[PDB]
RNA sequence: ACACCAACGGCGAAAGCACUCUGCUGGGCCGACACUGACACUGAGAGACGAAAGCUAGGGGAGCGAAUGGGAUUAGAUACCCCAGUAGUCCUAGCCGUAAACGAUGGAUACUAGGCGCUGUGCGUAUCGACCCGUGCAGUGUUGUAGCUAACGCGUUAAGUAUCCCGCCUGGGGAGUACGUUCGCAAGAAUGAAACUCAAAGGAAUUGACGGGGGCCCGCACAAGCGGUGGAGCAUGUGGUUUAAUUCG
RNA sequence: GCCCGGAUAGCUCAGUCGGUAGAGCAGGGGAUUGAAAAUCCCCGUGUCCUUGGUUCGAUUCCGAGUCCGGGCACCA
């Protein structure tokens, strides 16, 4: 739909799940693709394999709109950090910067208790 | 006895002693109890009654009452007692059992997050 | 805009060599072990057992080698 | 078998063909140990192959096989209190022996007369892939790839 | 609410106190003779401070979260888990006065090996300024001699050897309850019995057995195979009933 | 009384701009699981309302008939 020759790849990588969204420099969306949208559910969905297959998802339709340089975001804890950076790799696009951009905290909002398991 | 139990093979044996209906109908109340609330697993139930001493034999007044589970998985829960009088005894194996069962339950049937 | 860790990859890249060189920079600023410490909340006394743990554990480490 | 591991064992070759596989095969059809009946059983079914197709039977073996050998099957797995089928994959020796088993299997259910009858019916439709000993390790794939997200030493 | 700094670090009488800054102010320690010349130590009653929860009045309300509700789990689940979420948590002005308020160790003084550490300072040395070294004090931490202790352990920061003052204990339940008073807005706190009843209740170490605590390792124990039982018919052993007896084990 | 929309697998509805009849559950099977469930995959069934017309032939387009789901009315 829009052919944009560079812009960003935001990973955020949770416990129970892994969001890749694609988007460009000026701040805006382009196409996303999430580990749950692939066909997985709750257990398989936090696994880096559907991490992979996710990523892989996004970077089709970025190939499709014709794009060649990019910038990775990682956000968050999950495994999926390192298995879709290999995707990012392995589908032939161009590795500009991959950030670490988890919050955190400098003090603040009392997080939630312990689970007693 | 009980419909819910129908499933359940209740086997009440004399060893050295004579059976009564007091002794019966006891008998199903106190395993009925025991065994009731824990029916899903269970699956056979062993009772033999041993009596001992008086004008039997040497020593104290004795009647002991072995009982024996199985679950359609686990096996083997044994419960020995002795005491004074079989109602006694019967309701000491019932209390054992009880036990002993909602630990199985306890252990399996928790989803027990067991991570090894 | 902010960052954490900067892994600047050049045109010699392979994908062993980069995932592992982000591995170490993770490694390095600790966050994936910080982000599972601020998942839940802890009273200062789980806050002196990780202090005098950690810390005894890096400065045996360090005593020992 | 928790200590000591499994030396190997002399693999044999088939009188007349001078093969392992033959052999493997004229091993696992036994029973009651005559060897006498079983190796009839299996040159009846050459002889049957041999009948039905001109192409050299000692050929349809290696396609027989090639055709029913899994690469990779699953295995029940405890992990972290969560019960988990996870893709294992196999060896050689090991997808010998499932190929062979699934192969006399499927040959024992035929509705046939003959035992040799049927042992070349399943090496023919096995050969050609047409038949139940292949589609039974495409469902042991279907049931490894369907569970695909649960090998972490992937 | 204050990441990193943060430390087996600092200050505080204790409680507690940490993003940064400035202002008002409390102590502490050290070096000098500059001075007073026993002014000391403790403390019944009495006073002040006193975490958190709680309460009164007014604000404030993001997150968290008693209560409450829904979803599950389970024989049941008024619990653990999840989804929401009210009091409260915050600020001002008060009240309450309790905690495993713990070093489970009242305060002052004197005196009794060391080794390894740290913080603040002082002296000499090193250079003429940062170390550096040796040392004097003041506090703070870890091993350990004498001695002490029922044992564990404590051991110049005593639980050692002595002196002084103060609080408290006198078998376990009954019970930190009742009654009565004092205080409190209330919740309660402080002071604190007796009848009755038991021959025990307790401490420290030891050998076992046990643990849905660890570490190491075996066994056709599981796995991987091959054949069976449970279904059928009969053979037979036992229980049960039956019988004059179905001998007893 | 008018105005719309429907009748499609046992149930619930997707429908080329006429050339194959389809999804999601109910069912059967397999392990999942020591046993439950998730987890997962396979397989079965059709006069596309009844009738005629159009067409090289129709679930598809049109006429009539029948039933069903709703929307809006009126001075015995
Ligand atoms: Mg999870
Ligand atoms: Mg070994
Ligand atoms: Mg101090
Ligand atoms: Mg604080
Ligand atoms: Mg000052
Ligand atoms: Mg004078
Ligand atoms: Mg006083
Ligand atoms: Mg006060
Ligand atoms: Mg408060
Ligand atoms: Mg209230
Ligand atoms: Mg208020
Ligand atoms: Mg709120
Ligand atoms: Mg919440
Ligand atoms: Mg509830
Ligand atoms: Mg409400
Ligand atoms: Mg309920
Ligand atoms: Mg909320
Ligand atoms: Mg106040
Ligand atoms: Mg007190
Ligand atoms: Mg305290
Ligand atoms: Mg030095
Ligand atoms: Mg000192
Ligand atoms: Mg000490
Ligand atoms: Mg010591
Ligand atoms: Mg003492
Ligand atoms: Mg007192
Ligand atoms: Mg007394
Ligand atoms: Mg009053
Ligand atoms: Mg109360
Ligand atoms: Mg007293
Ligand atoms: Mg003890
Ligand atoms: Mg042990
Ligand atoms: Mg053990
Ligand atoms: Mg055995
Ligand atoms: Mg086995
Ligand atoms: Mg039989
Ligand atoms: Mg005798």
């Amino acid at each position: 739909a829009r052919k944009i020759p560079k812009g960003v790849i935001h990973v955020q990588a949770s416990f129970n799940n892994t969001i890749v969204t694609v988007t460009d420099v000026r701040g805006r969306v382009v196409s996303w693709a999430s580990a749950g949208t692939c066909g997985f559910r709750g257990t398989k969905r936090g696994t880096p394999f559907a991490a992979q297959t996710a990523a892989g998802n996004a970077i089709r339709t970025v190939v499709e709109q014709g794009m060649q340089r990019a910038e990775v975001m990682i956000k968050g804890p999950g495994l999926g950090r390192d298995a879709a950076l290999r995707a990012i790799r392995r589908s032939g696009i161009l590795l500009s910067f991959v950030r670490d951009v988890t919050p955190m905290p400098h003090n603040g909002c009392r997080p939630p208790k312990k689970r007693r398991v | 006895w009980d419909g819910p139990l129908s499933s359940v093979k209740l086997i009440l044996q004399g060893r050295n002693l004579e059976v009564s209906d007091n002794v019966r109908s006891h008998v199903e109340d106190k395993v009925g109890k025991s065994v009731a609330k824990h029916s899903h697993l269970v699956r056979e139930v062993d009772v033999r009654l041993s009596a001992r001493g008086g004008d039997l034999s040497k020593g104290p007044k004795l009647r002991r009452c072995e009982v024996t589970l199985f679950t359609k998985r686990h096996g083997v829960i044994r419960a020995e007692e002795d005491a004074e009088s079989l109602y006694s005894s019967i309701d000491l194996v019932s209390s054992i059992i009880q036990r002993k069962l909602r630990k199985i339950k306890d252990k399996v049937s928790d989803h027990g997050r067991h991570m090894k | 805009s902010a960052y954490n860790v900067q892994v600047l990859v050049d045109d010699n890249e392979n994908e062993e060599r980069l995932l592992n060189r982000f591995r170490r920079e993770v490694m390095r600023a600790g966050v994936i072990q910080e982000c599972k410490r601020r998942r839940y909340f802890e009273n200062k006394q789980e806050e002196k057992k990780r202090k005098h743990r950690e810390a005894a554990k890096r400065n045996s480490r360090r005593r020992r080698g | 078998s928790r200590r000591g591991t499994v030396e190997e064992k002399t693999a044999k070759s088939d009188p007349i063909y001078r093969n392992r596989l033959v052999n493997m095969l004229v091993n696992r059809i036994l029973k009651h140990g005559k060897k006498s009946l079983a190796y009839q059983i299996l040159y009846r079914a050459v002889k049957k192959i041999q009948q039905k197709t001109e192409t050299n039977p000692l050929s349809v073996l290696r396609q027989a096989i090639r055709g029913v050998t899994p690469d990779i099957a699953v295995k029940a797995r405890r992990v972290g209190g969560s019960t988990h089928q996870v893709p294992i994959e196999i060896g050689s020796t090991q997808g010998k022996a499932l190929a062979i088993r699934w192969l006399l299997g499927a040959a024992r259910k035929r509705p046939g007369r003959n035992m040799a009858f049927k042992l070349s019916s399943e090496l023919v439709d096995a050969a050609k892939g047409s038949g139940d000993a292949v589609r039974k390790k495409e469902e042991t794939h279907r049931m490894a790839e369907a569970n695909r997200a649960f090998a972490h030493f992937r």
